């Protein structure tokens, strides 16, 4: 219906740069700074390998058939060949794991043997981690004395070698494996070998790891589908005992060939070859269990630091799961959890039959009709699957571990790539979790990877951690990464949201970061950044990396000035949002750092110009961005500030005059910022000067993902409204019930000056001639809250309004001097966050919000009506008002966006379009007196006819200015000093106030409706600013104030 | 940097 103009949709200041309660972000505030927790630097190696082998061929120790080793037989071979045999083969078992490292063995050996073992391993790999490799199967069990067994020369006695010598041998990074029986006994020891303490865990200090295969009862296996070495074949060679434990067991072993695993087809590297694919899987697997099972960083430690030590603990699950059935249970030093028997082995027993089937007929002829196994495709679903249901801080997802490892091959690339990230949307949390599997470097290889179906899900993974973790700056520039993502600001690839990510990539990239900084000069950043410029998420990013580029660093500033950035930056201080302008300020305020000009004078002036003709700006956002460059700027011309400054207690006193007005700002974070401006300047060593902000409030938008309550509360008020208009208009109105429903002590002690009553709640709000503000609820007698707006000295009260009143409504408060502060949350009782606050008028101020047209028109005793368009922030219009005296009174139209009227000095009133090429629609005097309007209004309606013009004379005058210029209707209120007039929104109905205490209310068509009389409490006899008259805009409820000190309510019964 | 191979 046409009542849609009664409710206007338009909704202003509800953005994220007028953030609440616990973000005080929205500016002014650093960005929050970040503390890592992922970060171990030592990528460790395992340089030096000692085999030590004690097993004397057809001797048994006597704590006793199975008797294969290293997968050979050595009865077949006789004792001396075999046993050299043997060495050799586990040597290169292990060797394939860690192929850059010095293996050297050790067959049946003395204690002095082993001694120049162990000293020569250490002293080989100094800080690098020794590994010491145990067999005792040939010699007695170690003792709970904490020994193990060796031999003398001529093989007549087992020698026991004490724990604690070998210990003093290697050295603290170093790793034990331990393939013998009771093994636990040695692990138990080396526990006792140091004093507690020295660490925050179970029993910890040095950087001792210790593998052994059996508790300290427990004997290794004997029966022969299990060999001697079962331990170590399934640390050192995992695969080939997986399939050969699973044939004898679980398929029940005669319908397979079991010799095919031995010539299972291809290599363990190629992914594309079946034996690499099975291998593939089972690190999939494995890597995936200890994930979901282990803590961050005791996962990263035994998983991720050192190559070996990852491929020993993988392999470990292993051993965990095969020899737990041979009444055998394996320990690490670092404990870890069971591990057997988790949800997860089920899909390796699957991929492996998958595999065992599918061998032999890959035998009978090399077809190469391998079909890669389902497992990857198949993890990724179920990964899909939780990234819908469940998808919070309910545990991790579980199948993160394998989605890296399709990322390290084609196969299922883009998917993967696709998945996480839509995972690391999600959250900061998200990314944390991605980044401590170890997704960083994988990822940030794939920066050389130049197919486009990668790059725009590439830059959005990027984005999402530099989001997180700033400091991968150092490994994005060392790779070459920076010019991935100036390659796609240049690209032909659409989506210029895309672009904006890739321009605060590389704003991360180069923020403090000359090494970054210089990289992309080099790769012409400038260039590619400054060609776009000719969407506003794009432009502030493009500003943004460019400032950030030129900061502190003159080779670039120069390639700007040369490459016309100014000019091109320049036009954007215009823009309608104020996150852009904000952002230009910042670029141009970068840029920089008696009579010559060379170069960047002509610069530097026009730059600080520019800046200076947005010091007004509306927007607080701006204005912090504009005190900061004016502070560098002061801080390189302290010669010429202090002497313009001299004479004010050719730009210089421009300066000047902007760093005062900063100082006097109505935001207090914009004044401070100002009040430090003047204080560099010496009015009252880099480390002085404010920062910036806008860049790290803009970062925020990316550490955030990439409702149906909000139109409830906005429905609820629209019927209630709707129907109270039509209330307001249809019924009989009666006349006034002067028994009043509250007389509030405001306690005020020179009285209420002006006052708001709310629509949808039963709230008064009144304001002191010093501009406090009380919140008097008058359903519940009681205060609700209590202000001051503004420290500052000079007081002033103008207007009180609501903006937003259909959603959570903003108290907007005008002074007397131009200032507008807007409030959130004034009703709570004492959380009141100022959410904007600029200077109207760049004198009597008055004011009116227009929440139609999102427009506050401003004026007072000036030549000009003054507009700002509050969804921008923008002084959008000057308009003349060609009157050559004060607008006394100035009430917008709710109904008709644009359309102002203004009332005088003179007596005279004036319509506006502010829409239009020429604004003053008609001038009328109507009354006759030459005294100001006190004030006027639109009549309740649906036209541009006018109540108005009370003047201060007494007289209300009616008129339609459609049809003719003199008056409706005259109704004489008072003989003289009207104070104030009041007249309802929807209900035919007016007030009006004297300073004879008198207070009048009338109907539309000119009857008396009700005379009340403030009475004086004392005998000043000065009831003579009765201020505040106001109807409450859906009811017929009046509210009245006074010189005195009291807030009376009154109604119709 | 990272324990696994990657393939490009």
């Amino acid at each position: 219906a046409t009542s849609m103009a009664y409710l206007p949709q338009t909704i202003v200041l509800c953005e994220l740069r007028h953030d609440a309660s616990e973000a005080s972000a929205p500016l002014g505030t650093s960005e929050i700074v970040l503390v890592p927790k992922w970060r171990l630097k030592e990528r460790m190696k395992t340089g030096c390998v000692a085999l030590v082998l004690c097993l004397n061929i057809t001797v048994d120790p006597p704590d006793v058939c199975a008797r294969i080793e290293a997968w050979i037989d050595p009865f077949s071979m006789a004792p001396p060949k075999a046993l050299e045999t043997i060495g050799k083969n586990l040597s290169t078992q292990y060797e394939r794991w860690q192929p850059r490292a010095r293996y050297k063995v050790q067959l049946d050996p003395t204690v002095d043997e082993v001694r120049k073992l162990c000293l020569t391993c250490r002293k080989y790999a100094k800080t690098e981690r020794v590994l010491f490799h145990y067999n005792g199967h040939g010699v007695p069990k170690p003792t709970a004395n904490g020994e193990i067994w060796v031999f003398n020369k001529s093989y007549t006695q087992y020698i026991p070698l004490p724990i604690s010598e070998l210990d003093s041998w290697l050295k603290t990074p170093s790793i034990y494996v331990f393939d013998c029986s009771a093994a636990r006994m040695i692990l138990n020891a080396f526990a006792e070998l140091h004093d507690w303490g020295s660490s925050g865990s179970s029993g910890s200090s040095r950087d001792c790891i210790l593998l052994a295969a059996c508790d300290v009862h427990e004997t290794l296996p004997q029966s022969v589908e299990f060999p001697a070495d079962v331990f170590t074949s399934c640390l050192t060679t995992p695969i080939k005992m997986a399939l050969k434990w699973f044939c004898r067991r679980s398929l029940l072993k005669e319908i397979i060939d079991e010799s095919l695993i031995d010539r299972i087809p291809g290599r363990q590297n190629d992914r594309k070859t079946l034996l690499g694919e099975l291998n593939w899987i089972f690190t999939a697997v494995t890597d995936t269990i200890a994930w979901n099972v282990l803590p961050h960083e005791l996962f990263q430690r035994l998983f991720r630091q050192d190559l070996l030590v990852a491929s020993l603990f993988r392999n470990f699950l292993l051993a965990e799961r095969i020899m737990r059935s041979a009444n055998c249970n394996p320990i690490s030093h670092p404990m870890l959890p069971p591990t057997h028997q988790h949800h997860m082995w089920d899909a390796w027993d699957m991929a492996a039959e998958i595999c065992l089937s599918q061998l032999p007929q890959l035998v009978l002829d090399p077809s190469t009709e391998f079909q890669p196994s389902p497992f990857f495709t198949e993890q990724l679903t179920a990964f899909e699957v939780w990234l819908d249901h469940g998808s919070e801080h309910k545990k991790p997802p579980e199948q993160l571990p394998i989605v890296l490892q399709v990322l390290l091959s084609q196969c299922h690339r883009f998917r993967a790539l696709v998945l996480l990230g839509r995972f690391l949307d999600m959250g900061s949390w998200a990314v944390d979790l991605a980044l401590s599997v170890g997704i960083f470097p994988y990822v940030l290889k794939l920066l050389q990877t130049t197919t486009n179906e990668l790059r725009q899900i590439l830059v959005f993974i990027w984005t999402k951690i530099l989001a997180l973790d700033k400091s991968c700056q150092i490994d994005l520039v060392k790779d070459g990464g920076h010019t991935y993502f100036i390659r796609f600001l240049d690209s032909s690839g659409a989506f210029p949201e895309q672009r904006a990510m890739a321009a605060f990539v590389l704003a991360v990239i180069v923020d403090g970061h000359r090494r970054g900084q210089e990289a992309c000069l080099e790769a012409n950043l400038i260039g590619v950044c400054l060609g776009h410029l000719e969407e506003p998420l794009f432009l502030q990013w493009l500003c943004l990396c460019l400032g950030k580029l030129w900061e502190d660093f003159m080779e670039a500033q120069i390639m700007g000035r040369e490459a016309n950035a100014f000019e091109k930056l320049a036009p954007l201080l215009s823009e309608p949002q104020p996150e852009v302008r904000a952002a230009a300020v910042f670029a141009l305020g970068t840029l920089l750092d008696e009579f010559d000009d060379d170069e960047k004078i002509r610069a530097e002036d026009a730059i600080i110009k520019s800046l200076l003709d947005v010091v007004s700006d509306g927007s607080p956002l701006v204005r912090a961005e504009v005190a900061v460059a004016l502070a560098r700027f002061a801080f390189g011309h302290k010669q010429h500030l202090k002497l313009a400054a001299a004479s004010y207690w050719a730009v210089y006193s421009q300066c000047v005059r902007a760093m005062f007005a900063l100082a006097k700002d109505p935001s207090p974070r914009i004044a401070s910022l100002g009040r430090r401006v003047l204080s560099i300047i010496g009015i009252e060593e880099r480390s002085l000067l404010p920062l910036s902000t806008i860049y790290g409030w803009s970062c925020g938008h990316f550490s955030k993902p990439l409702s149906q309550e909000i139109a409830a509360k906005r429905e609820e008020k629209e019927k209630f409204a709707l129907e109270h208009i039509a209330k307001c208009q249809h019924s009989s109105i009666s006349k006034l019930n002067n028994n009043p429903i509250a007389n509030w002590d405001t306690r005020f002690e020179t009285g209420t000056k002006t006052a708001l009553l709310h629509p949808f709640s039963p709230i008064v709000v009144a304001a002191d001639e010093n501009e406090r503000i009380r919140v008097w609820n008058y359903e519940e007698a009681t205060l609700l809250n209590g202000f001051d707006n503004h420290d500052f000295p000079d007081k002033g009260i103008s207007k009180l309004c609501l903006i937003n009143e259909l959603d959570d409504s903003l108290l907007l408060v005008a002074s007397c001097d131009g200032s507008v502060r807007i409030w959130k949350n004034y009703a709570t009782k004492g959380k009141q966050k100022l959410v904007t606050g600029f200077s109207s008028i760049q004198l009597n101020a008055v004011v009116d919000w227009q929440q139609q047209s999102g427009y506050l028109y401003a004026s007072g005793e000036t030549s000009t009506v003054t507009l700002w368009d509050l969804e921008k922030e923008q002084l959008v219009r000057s308009v003349p008002s060609e009157s050559e005296c004060g607008v006394t009174a100035l009430s917008a139209s709710q109904v008709h966006g644009g359309q102002l009227a203004a009332g005088f000095a003179d007596g005279s009133l004036r319509l506006y379009d502010v829409r239009s090429p020429e604004p003053l629609v008609c001038a009328t005097r109507p009354h006759q007196k030459v005294e100001r309007v006190v004030g006027l209004s639109f009549q309740p309606g649906l036209d541009p006819a006018k109540v108005v013009s009370a003047s201060q004379a007494g007289d209300i005058q009616f008129l339609d200015l459609r049809t003719t210029r003199d008056t409706y209707l005259t109704i004489d209120a008072h003989r003289g000093s009207l104070t104030a007039l009041a007249v309802h929104r929807h209900a035919p109905i007016i007030a009006s106030g004297s300073a004879k205490q008198l207070i009048k209310v009338f109907s539309l068509q000119g009857e008396q409706l009700g005379i009340i009389r403030y009475y004086p409490s004392f005998m000043a006899q000065k009831i003579g600013s009765v201020s505040c008259l106001t109807f409450h805009p859906y009811q017929v409820l009046l509210a009245a104030g006074a010189a005195d000190s009291f807030v009376s309510i009154y109604t119709h019964d | 940097a990272g324990v696994f191979d990657i393939d490009l």
